[PDB]
C-alpha cells in the first residue's frame, strides 16, 4: 500500500488543479449540521459546527490495484491538491485539531477523492428586527473557492445535501428550527465570476 | 548509552506513519482510560462545560 501512495505522490504537482486545461473541476459538496449555535442578534452573527465533505475526481491519483479504496487521516491532505472553499459570511471559523487533525481522506481506484473536516464557523446573519419578537429570519450560510472561477472549479449539491441531527441538542435559545434550504448562483467580483452556494436556516 | 541510540535510530526503519498498525490483517483495537483530574465549571450561558482529562490510549 506504501508503494501505491509513493507512486500516487511521484510526479504530482499539488499546485495544479486537475484538468487544468481541459474543463472545470466539479466538485461534489455535502454538510452534515451538528449544531447551530446560538444567534448572537447584537453583533448579527450565529455560531454553526458541520462536518464539510467534498468529493471531485482526480486523474493523476488513479491506481490499479486490488484495494480499490485508500482511507486516511489528514497526514496526506496537504499533499495533494485541494480546493480553495471558503465560507464568504464567516466573521470567524476555525478548524478542530484535537487529538489530532479532525480531517478525512478517501482516495478511489478511479481517480475520485472524499475530503472531510469538522468546522466551526461564526457565520453573519443580519437580522431584520422588525416584528421583534414576532420576528422571523432565515439565516444564510455562504461559500465558494476563493480563487478559482467558475470556469476552473464548479460545485454541485448531492441529493443528500445538507442533514441535520436531533435538533433539540442545538444550542438555540431564542428561536425554534423552522426548516432548511440550498442555493446556487453565481457572483460576480473584480476577480472573475464563481460558483457561490448557500444554506439558509430558517 | 550507545545500545539505546542505536535502538532507537533504527526503530523506524521502513516505518509508514500513514497507514494504521494491522493495516489488511486485522482491526486495530485501542483501549481507552481517562483520568478527571478536575470537572470545571459548567456554563449555562453556552451549554459548555469543561472538563481537564488525562487522556491514555493503548
Ligand atoms: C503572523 O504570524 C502568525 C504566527 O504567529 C501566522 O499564523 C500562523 O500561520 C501558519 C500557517 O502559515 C499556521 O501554521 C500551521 O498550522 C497547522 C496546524 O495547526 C496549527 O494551528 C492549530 C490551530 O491554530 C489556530 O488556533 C486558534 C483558532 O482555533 C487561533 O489561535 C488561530 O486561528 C490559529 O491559527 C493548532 O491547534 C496547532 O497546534 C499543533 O498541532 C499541529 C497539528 O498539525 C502542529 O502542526 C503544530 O505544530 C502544533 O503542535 C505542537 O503544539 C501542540 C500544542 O499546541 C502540541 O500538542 C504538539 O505536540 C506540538 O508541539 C498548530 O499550531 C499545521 O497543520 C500546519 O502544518 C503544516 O505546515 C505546512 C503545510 O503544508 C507543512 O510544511 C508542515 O509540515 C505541516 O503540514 C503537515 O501537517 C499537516 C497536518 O497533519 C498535514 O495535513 C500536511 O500534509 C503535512 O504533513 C506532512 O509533514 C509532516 C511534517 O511536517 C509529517 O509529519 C506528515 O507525515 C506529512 O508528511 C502549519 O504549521 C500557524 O499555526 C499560525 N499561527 C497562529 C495563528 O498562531 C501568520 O500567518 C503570520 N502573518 C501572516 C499574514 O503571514
Ligand atoms: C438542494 O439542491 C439539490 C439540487 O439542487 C436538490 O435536489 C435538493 O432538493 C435541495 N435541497 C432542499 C430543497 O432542501
Amino acid at each position: 500500500v506504501t508503494v501505491i501512495l509513493n507512486n500516487l505522490l511521484e510526479g504530482y504537482d499539488n499546485k495544479l488543479r486537475p484538468d487544468i486545461g481541459v474543463k472545470p473541476t466539479l466538485i461534489h459538496t455535502d454538510m452534515y449540521v451538528n449544531s447551530i449555535g446560538p444567534v448572537n442578534a447584537i453583533n448579527m452573527e450565529y455560531t454553526i459546527d458541520i462536518f464539510f465533505a467534498q468529493t471531485w475526481y482526480d486523474r493523476r491519483l488513479k491506481f490499479n490495484s486490488t484495494i480499490k479504496v485508500l482511507r486516511l487521516n489528514s497526514n496526506m491532505v496537504g499533499k495533494i491538491w485541494i480546493p480553495d472553499t471558503f465560507f464568504r459570511n464567516s466573521k470567524k471559523a476555525d478548524a478542530h485539531w484535537i487529538t489530532t487533525p479532525n480531517r478525512m481522506l478517501r482516495i478511489w481506484n478511479d481517480g475520485r477523492v472524499l475530503y472531510t473536516l469538522r468546522l466551526t464557523i461564526d457565520a453573519e446573519c443580519q437580522l431584520q428586527l422588525h416584528n421583534f419578537p414576532m420576528d422571523e429570519h432565515s439565516c444564510p450560510l455562504e461559500f465558494s473557492s476563493y480563487g478559482y472561477p467558475r470556469e476552473e472549479i464548479v460545485y454541485q449539491w448531492k441529493r443528500s445535501s445538507v442533514e441535520v441531527g436531533d435538533t433539540r441538542s442545538w444550542r438555540l435559545y431564542q428561536f425554534s428550527f423552522v426548516g432548511l434550504r440550498n442555493t446556487t448562483e453565481v457572483v460576480k467580483t473584480t476577480s472573475g465570476d464563481y460558483v457561490v452556494m448557500s444554506v439558509y436556516f430558517d | 548509552t550507545t545500545v539505546f541510540t542505536r535502538i532507537l535510530d533504527r526503530l523506524l526503519d521502513g516505518y509508514d506513519n500513514r497507514l494504521r498498525p494491522g493495516l489488511g490483517e486485522r482491526v486495530t483495537e485501542v483501549k481507552t482510560d481517562i483520568f478527571v483530574t478536575s470537572f470545571g465549571p459548567v456554563s449555562d450561558h453556552d451549554m459548555e462545560y469543561t472538563i481537564d482529562v488525562f487522556f491514555r490510549q493503548s
